[PDB]
């Protein structure tokens, strides 16, 4: 192997499909998911 | 004398590259930004 | 991670510094000399002082060279020629010799070879 | 007289050899080069 | 593209475009180059080729 | 091992090279 397909998870869309109650929760949760995003950007970039 | 005028003039290149290069050295800089960024994330975290 | 790029720059270390190397691309690009380590804040840097080709000319080449009913092979390096005169030569750089007999081994009928060419090699032992 | 392009990718400078029976290329002359490593 | 230049390097220019610049090869010299890279001499390529 | 001319390959002029030493070579074949 020398790669696999790049994932670019989006934590707002994926834990609160299109609500704004449920986005305030995640952001009061804090920058839990900035980290997350960022991760699978380095993975992405990796594989390139 | 010929490869001794080139070794002589390669070494003098390569300064002046690293000098005037913008960062040819992404990797150590790359790890050190990364665990600065871990440990100021683990920082902020905290006020959440 | 860095365990993975330590054990790779140690290795590194082990074959470029303390020896050459005859993997190709590992130490530098094109065939490899030296390489002189230099200290980094967590970190180290080379200098792979690597050795690469210039200038080149094409003349013509001929698998092997039939004297006498054998075919001659050059003990080492191409048989080449500028157009009339067939020269012995060198890897990597252009040193043309006269075809001697020390220059190559003598193995063969002179009708199996494919790309054959017809010429004369000298020996040292006849003349005197 | 300065804008943003897209085009596509060049994977190179395109060259060609040219693979004769009894053609034979080599190097006249050498050179020295310093590369370097950073891990 | 990338696989088919690197494949038409190694086929018409031996190992040579890895290091400088690509030198033509014949294809029978190259294969006589291997078999010398491995203790066997350029004769018997150029006998059972 | 003497120096003989099986030992040594022969090339040059005897005034590019830096570190040359005077020395006498031998050959079999003359003797013969
Ligand atoms: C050498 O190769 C070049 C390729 O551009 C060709 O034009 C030329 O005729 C060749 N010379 C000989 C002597 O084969
Ligand atoms: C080939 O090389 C020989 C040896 O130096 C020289 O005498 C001859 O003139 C050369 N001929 C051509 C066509 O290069
Ligand atoms: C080479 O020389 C031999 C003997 O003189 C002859 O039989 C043969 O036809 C020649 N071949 C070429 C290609 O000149
Ligand atoms: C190489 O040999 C083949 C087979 O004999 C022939 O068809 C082709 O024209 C030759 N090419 C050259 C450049 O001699
Ligand atoms: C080889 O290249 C060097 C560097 O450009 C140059 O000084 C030298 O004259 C060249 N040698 C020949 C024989 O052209
Ligand atoms: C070596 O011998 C040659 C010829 O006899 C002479 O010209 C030269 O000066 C000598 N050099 C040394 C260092 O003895």
């Amino acid at each position: 192997p020398v790669s696999m397909t790049k994932t670019s998870v989006d934590c707002t869309m994926y834990i609160c499909g299109d609500s704004t109650e449920c986005s305030n929760l995640l952001l009061q949760y804090g920058s839990f998911c900035t980290q997350l995003k960022r991760a699978l950007t380095g993975i992405a970039v990796e594989q390139d | 004398k010929l490869i001794a005028n080139q070794f002589n003039s390669a070494i003098g290149k390569i300064q002046d590259s690293l000098f005037s290069t913008p960062s040819a050295l992404g990797k150590l800089q790359d790890v050190v930004n990364h665990n600065a960024q871990a440990l100021n994330t683990l920082v902020k975290q905290l006020s959440s | 991670e860095i365990r993975a790029s330590a054990n790779l720059a140690a290795t590194k270390m082990s074959e470029c510094v303390l020896g050459q190397s005859k993997r190709v691309d590992f130490c530098g690009k094109g065939y490899h000399l030296m390489s002189f380590p230099q200290s980094a804040p967590h970190g180290v840097v080379f200098l792979h002082v690597t050795y690469v080709p210039a200038q080149e000319k094409n003349f013509t080449t001929a698998p092997a060279i039939c004297h006498d009913g054998k075919a001659h092979f050059p003990r080492e390096g191409v048989f080449v020629s500028n157009g009339t005169h067939w020269f012995v030569t060198q890897r990597n750089f252009y040193e043309p010799q006269i075809i001697t007999t020390d220059n190559t081994f003598v193995s063969g009928n002179c009708d199996v070879v494919i790309g054959i060419v017809n010429n004369t090699v000298y020996d040292p032992l006849q003349l005197e | 007289s300065q804008s943003i392009i897209a085009y596509t990718m060049s994977l190179g400078a395109e060259n060609s050899v040219a693979y004769s029976n009894n053609s034979i290329a080599i190097p006249t002359n050498f050179t020295i080069s310093v590369t370097t490593e950073i891990l | 593209q990338y696989t088919s230049a690197l494949l038409a390097g190694t086929i018409t220019s031996g190992w040579t475009f890895g290091a400088g610049p690509a030198l033509q090869i014949p294809f029978p010299m190259q294969m006589a180059y291997r078999f010398n890279g491995i203790g066997v001499t350029q004769n018997v390529l150029y006998e059972n080729q």
